[PDB]
């Protein structure tokens, strides 16, 4: 590296989230930290951010093939289930951080829940879908005790 | 908006939020001004004992080289080092200072530290003592007018001497022993029995001297034991109060808010509707549910350990809502040290 | 020499985001401005 | 399909007896048809 | 030696869900050692 930095000021600045390429004696160089920027609660890590940003390109290159069919009852569960068969095979291959439950989408698309009468007049379709993600895990924290 | 036909898509809006734990402890020095063996650079910044060494090469004699040498030796991080002329600047912008220690320094220190409690920065100091052998003949008052009367700080009289080197003032040594604490066991408990190394008190003091300097005022004499050694003896602040004594149970409604305080910035003015009532509710319970399992304040059905309440019409009605005021109130009830403990036998 | 700008310019597009994701009933404050010296 | 649409043809309901007389039978069918999806927006959360 | 020693790792019985956003992942492990016998005391009797 140009400069050397060293673990005193590695805690300055690992908030105010920038990253680092750190400098070790046995392995050699590597980088380290997987911050973005702006630091709420909902996206400080660069996979939670890249997880969803791949999730939503895949689905809305397929979506464009159809985009003027009519808005009846059998197009909604045709879509509900090509969505559903696509977030499946991406939880049993872990990276959804859901338990054994099912608890890691609730893609719906009816009528009667998310969506109503008057703005399928000015035609519209609405798609609430949600994953839960997986965070990296950093600090590790042992806290060995007597018993 | 939906200006041409195509795939849209929306995310969400807002996401969760919690409160980041704690520093507890950054401490600023009380440098000397009209001192020559060192610079005319009013403020500077130390972060570990490496940089310290190639500043200040040579071993001196004065009290703030035996005061940074006792700090970094018991562990220690992140001090700074102003001078008494530029606390109340210092404390406004570096946004981490917890204590206020006196290397030596009584007469223009006890000026800056009241001053910047007036702003209310919520800041505990902690001062020395006087300086030798009170004789114990009489006047139990006098030797204690000169120290302002504030929930915030100690004394620590016995003046430990360092047998290695020259005297000690006693800030150092009651700052040593927080630094081993809150890295060992928590802020809640005081620095109370945790001993310190290197350094012996130049006096003995008794065992009854410390009952008369006990009530009104809190000495908190530093007395050396069989077996454990030097350690520091009492956690007592200058007031006697029931609600303001016994210095953990001060620090910890001190390290309670600096978090929330630091944390609720990202969310002023942000929608004051039912939404929001329901998610600081429910994001502040869940930091206090992980300090009553760690022991740090006392009760069952947690319920009864503390309340937090936010709504409409129990606080906050709809005039002062019109003026945007969102006003919350929480209590909780802390822990206190088992200062005396008395048993009694029987027989049944 | 750098040049003073009067904020009235980029003050108008720090509206065109707030009513993109949070809607209009959201304050704009604490939003970033994006890109400045001082 | 009882929703989809209706049909209905009587003696009161519509068509009285006045205009019965005058010769004329009339009826009224309304039906909802479907409507293009347009518009395709989709929201993304976390729960 | 279930007895000698005990390892645990979860969701809820440790690292709630706040704390698992923030990316800490935090163990606990507990286990009894042997110890010297300083002492060796012994007792007669007569059985």
């Amino acid at each position: 590296v140009s400069v050397r930095v060293t673990n005193e000021q590695q805690a300055e600045l690992n908030p105010k989230g920038i990253n680092v390429i750190r400098h070790f004696s046995d392995r050699g160089l590597v980088v380290w930290g997987s911050r973005t920027q702006k630091d709420d609660d909902d996206w400080r890590y660069i996979p939670v951010r890249r997880l969803f940003d791949a999730a939503e390109r895949d689905i809305k290159k397929a979506l464009q093939p159809m985009v003027f069919e009519p808005n009846s009852q059998l197009t909604w569960k045709r879509v509900q289930t090509a969505i559903d068969n696509y977030l499946y095979r991406l939880w049993q291959q872990g990276a959804l951080a859901g338990n054994k439950a099912e608890e890691a989408y609730f893609v719906r698309v009816g009528k009667g829940i998310t969506m109503t009468q008057d703005e399928i007049n000015q035609g519209k379709m609405i798609i609430q879908v949600g994953m839960a993600a997986v965070r990296p895990a950093e600090f590790i924290i042992l806290k060995f005790t007597q018993d | 908006t939906t200006t041409y036909p195509g795939v849209y898509l929306s995310e969400d809006a807002v996401s969760s939020f919690s409160v980041n734990s704690a520093a507890t402890a950054v401490p600023l020095f009380a440098y000397d001004s009209e001192n020559t063996n060192t610079i005319n650079k009013p403020i500077q910044v130390f972060r570990n004992w490496a940089e310290f060494t190639v500043e200040y090469p040579t071993p001196l004699e004065d009290a703030f080289y035996t005061s940074l040498s006792l700090w970094f030796m018991h562990g220690g991080g992140k001090c700074y080092l102003v001078n008494e002329a530029n606390i109340a600047d210092a404390v406004a912008q570096y946004d981490d200072i917890t204590l206020i220690v006196a290397a030596g320094t009584d007469t223009t220190t006890y000026t800056a530290f009241t001053t910047v409690v007036g702003q209310g920065y919520r800041i505990f100091g902690l001062f020395d003592g006087p300086k030798e052998k009170i004789a114990g003949t009489a006047k139990p008052d006098e030797v204690m007018e000169e120290y302002p009367t504030s929930p915030f700080g100690a004394v620590f009289y016995p003046w430990g001497t360092l047998a290695s080197g020259a005297a000690v003032p006693p800030s150092a040594i009651a700052a040593a022993s927080i630094t081993q604490t809150d890295r060992t066991r928590g802020v809640w408990k005081a620095p109370a029995n945790q001993a310190v190394n290197g350094v012996t008190p130049a006096f003995a003091v008794s065992d009854d001297f410390q009952g008369k300097y006990n009530q009104g005022k809190a000495l908190n004499m530093i007395r050396t034991f069989s077996g454990q050694g030097t350690v520091v003896w009492g956690a007592r602040t200058l007031e006697d109060s029931d609600n303001w004594r016994y210095i953990p149970v001060r620090r910890l409604f001190n390290a309670v808010e600096r978090d929330i305080q630091k944390s609720l910035n990202k969310l002023v003015f942000e929608p004051n509707s039912q939404p929001t009532w329901q998610r600081v509710k429910a994001a502040v319970d869940s930091y206090l549910h992980s300090l009553w399992q760690q022991g740090a304040l006392a009760g069952n059905t947690p319920a009864d350990a503390w309340f937090v309440q936010v709504g409409k019409d129990l606080t906050m009605t709809q005039e002062e809502i019109n003026q945007g005021k969102m006003i919350i109130k929480i209590g909780l009830a802390a822990v206190r040290p088992a200062e005396f403990i008395i048993l009694q036998f029987s027989q049944d | 020499a750098p040049l003073s700008l009067p904020p009235s310019a980029l003050i108008a597009g720090v509206y065109g985001k707030t009513d993109g994701e949070r809607g209009v009933w959201k304050a704009p404050a604490n939003v970033v401005l994006n890109g400045v010296s001082d």
